[PDB]
């Protein structure tokens, strides 16, 4: 979940937020059946251009390797994409990759 | 014998990144983060090999 | 007099405050000899840090006859119980009083200057290399991002866990990855502003 | 096997640590696909992996 | 027990905190006369089999 100065609820967890409306602070919320606790890790780069998740929990950007974690099983992804929005999609090429 | 006499410098430099039974090959990063007696030891078996 | 760099990835002040507290008594038993001991953090046998900025605060409560108890620390670990505030990198971090799996052992002593001394208690870390947690002296006050830094002079920098001594200069060079560059001699020479990308 | 031809703009090699200013060299990464999609409007739908 | 090595056992309930059971010692010594086999041989009169 990432927004751009605007925490109706995240503004609760990270009241000293900084910086200005213009770059997007981004969170993940680790969300489970006994809580729903929300965590800052960093500030959106300007630019991304390659993102890359591992079976094993590793999650690179920019070729870096940002986080580590453990073993993943399944994941869902949701955006605007109503049909017509493929033209703007801000996916270009998603493929399974092996080792 | 051009290219031979233009290597055997590029390897002297490979093993001070090699650790000598040691926590790290900085030696900066061991003084300042460890005891002065163990650093000591650490540091007299880096510069010995 | 050396000016002193820091600079690591951009974040906002989320400071927090880990304390262990001990309690213990030595006047009553044998004067040489404890009666109760009470290690707390925060009031509680154990805990976990998640703030990125993090500072510990140990705290003694002893009483003896003497009234003088020398204080010793042993140590297993890479760190000492005051070398952790001197801008050490993490990624997980948890302290416990008991047991744990991969995590060393740090040792408190008392001696009560009566002829003998005793052990209070042992310190488990739990701890793993990485960049989210950061532990400094003091907390930082109205600043935005942590980083900050002088160039064009001698300084004791401090850059993404690594630590050295040099003049910093601004190159006019464009890269799209990596966030630090290095070569054969384990040097750190390069790094990026990822805010700017200079 | 990926096509020649390529100008690879948008790909960078998998690092934990550092990179290779220039050089060559051989490692485990991930390149092998199996399928590939473009220009995509179902993920809108909440696709699921 | 003298000359054995310990093998530690953890439980961890997901409730936030793991514990160990307990600590098992094994006093061995190399030598051919104990095998260990992952399950029973049935109807045979010598173990070795190629
Ligand atoms: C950056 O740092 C990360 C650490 O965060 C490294 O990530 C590790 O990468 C290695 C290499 O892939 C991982 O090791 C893999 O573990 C798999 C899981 O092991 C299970 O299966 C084996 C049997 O294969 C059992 O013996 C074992 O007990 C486990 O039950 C292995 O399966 C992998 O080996 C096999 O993988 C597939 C499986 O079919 C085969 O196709 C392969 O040929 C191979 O035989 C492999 O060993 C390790 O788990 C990762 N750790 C973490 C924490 O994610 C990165 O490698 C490192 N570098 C880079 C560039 O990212
Ligand atoms: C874990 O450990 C830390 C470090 O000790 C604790 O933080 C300290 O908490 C004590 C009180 O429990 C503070 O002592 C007094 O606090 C009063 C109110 O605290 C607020 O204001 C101070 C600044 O004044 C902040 O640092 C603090 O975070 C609170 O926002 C102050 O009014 C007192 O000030 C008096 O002393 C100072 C110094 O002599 C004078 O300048 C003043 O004029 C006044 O006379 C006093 O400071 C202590 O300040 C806290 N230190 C820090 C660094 O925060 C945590 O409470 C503790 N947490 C747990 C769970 O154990
Ligand atoms: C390279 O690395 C450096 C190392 O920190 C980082 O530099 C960032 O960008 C600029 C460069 O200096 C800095 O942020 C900006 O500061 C300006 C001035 O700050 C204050 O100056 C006086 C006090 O001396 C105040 O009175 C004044 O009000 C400023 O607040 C600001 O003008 C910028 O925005 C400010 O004003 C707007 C106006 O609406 C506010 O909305 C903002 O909230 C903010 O108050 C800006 O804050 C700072 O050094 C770094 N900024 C960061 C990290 O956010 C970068 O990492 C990198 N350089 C760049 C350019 O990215
Ligand atoms: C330094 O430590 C002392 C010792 O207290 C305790 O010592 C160990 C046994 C261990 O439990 C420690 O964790 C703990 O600090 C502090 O002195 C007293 O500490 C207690 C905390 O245990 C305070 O509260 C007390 O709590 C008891 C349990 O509920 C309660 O029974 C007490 O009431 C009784 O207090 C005295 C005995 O201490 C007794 O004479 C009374 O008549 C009453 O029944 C009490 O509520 C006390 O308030 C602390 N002070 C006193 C005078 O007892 C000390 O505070 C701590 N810090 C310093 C010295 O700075
Ligand atoms: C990848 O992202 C870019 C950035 O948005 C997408 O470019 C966008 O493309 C659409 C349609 O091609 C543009 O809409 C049309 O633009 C023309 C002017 O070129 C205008 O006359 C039309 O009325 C209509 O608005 C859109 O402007 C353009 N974005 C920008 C910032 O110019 C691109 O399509 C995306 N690619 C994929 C595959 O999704
Ligand atoms: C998750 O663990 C916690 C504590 O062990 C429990 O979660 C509580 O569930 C009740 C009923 O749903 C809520 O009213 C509480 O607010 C929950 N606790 C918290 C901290 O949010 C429960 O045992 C577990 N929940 C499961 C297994 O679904
Ligand atoms: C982010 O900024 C855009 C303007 O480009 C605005 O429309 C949007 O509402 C902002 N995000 C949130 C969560 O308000
Ligand atoms: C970089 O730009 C030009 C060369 O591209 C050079 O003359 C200039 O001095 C440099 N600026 C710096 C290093 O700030
Ligand atoms: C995906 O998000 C959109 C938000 O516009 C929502 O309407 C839709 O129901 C979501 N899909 C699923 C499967 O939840």
């Amino acid at each position: 979940v990432c927004s751009n100065s605007s925490n109706p609820h995240l503004a609760t967890f990270a009241i000293p937020l900084g910086a200005t409306q213009v770059p997007y602070y981004c969170f993940f919320k680790v969300d489970t059946y006994n809580s729903t606790v929300y965590k800052f890790l960093a500030v959106l780069p300007p630019t991304v251009r390659e993102i890359v998740i591992t079976k094993y929990g590793d999650v690179y950007v920019n070729g870096f390797g940002y986080l580590h974690l453990g073993l993943l099983d399944a994941v869902t992804i949701n955006f605007t994409g109503h049909g017509t929005d493929d033209d703007v999609s801000g996916f270009w090429t998603i493929a399974s990759t092996n080792f | 014998v051009v290219n031979s006499q233009g290597a055997a410098l590029t390897q002297l430099t490979v093993q001070l990144q090699h650790n000598f039974q040691a926590i790290s090959s900085s030696i900066d990063d061991i003084y300042s983060r460890l005891d002065i007696l163990s650093a000591d030891v650490q540091v007299d078996r880096l510069i010995t090999g | 007099e050396q000016p002193i760099s820091f600079v690591t990835l951009p974040s906002f002040n989320a400071h927090s405050f880990v304390n262990i507290t001990v309690s213990a008594s030595f006047g009553g038993h044998s004067g040489a000899n404890l009666i109760a001991s009470d290690t707390t953090i925060n009031g509680f046998s154990s805990f976990c840090v998640d703030t990125r900025q993090f500072t510990i605060s140990l705290s003694y409560n002893v009483t003896n006859s003497y009234g003088y108890v020398s204080n010793s620390q042993d140590s297993n670990c890479p760190f000492t119980l005051q070398s952790v505030n001197d801008y050490l990198s993490f990624s997980k971090f948890c302290v416990s009083t008991s047991l744990l799996a991969s995590a060393c052992t740090i040792d408190l002593f008392g001696y009560p200057e009566f002829g003998s001394g005793v052990k209070f208690t042992s310190l488990y870390f739990q701890f793993t290399k990485g960049e989210l947690i950061t532990g400094t002296p003091k907390p930082l006050e109205g600043v935005t991002d942590v980083s900050f830094m002088t160039l064009d002079v001698c300084t004791k920098y401090t850059i993404y866990g690594f630590k050295g001594e040099g003049i910093i200069t601004l190159t006019n060079s464009s890269f799209l990855a990596g966030v630090y560059y290095t070569s054969d001699s384990g040097q750190l020479l390069a790094f990026k502003n990822v805010t700017s990308g200079a | 096997h990926i096509p020649e031809g390529f100008s690879f703009n948008n790909w960078f090699l998998l690092s934990n640590d550092s990179t290779l200013v220039h050089g060559k060299v051989v490692s485990n990464q991930p390149l092998l696909v199996n399928c590939l999609l473009a220009i995509p409007k179902i993920y809108g739908l909440g696709q699921f992996f």
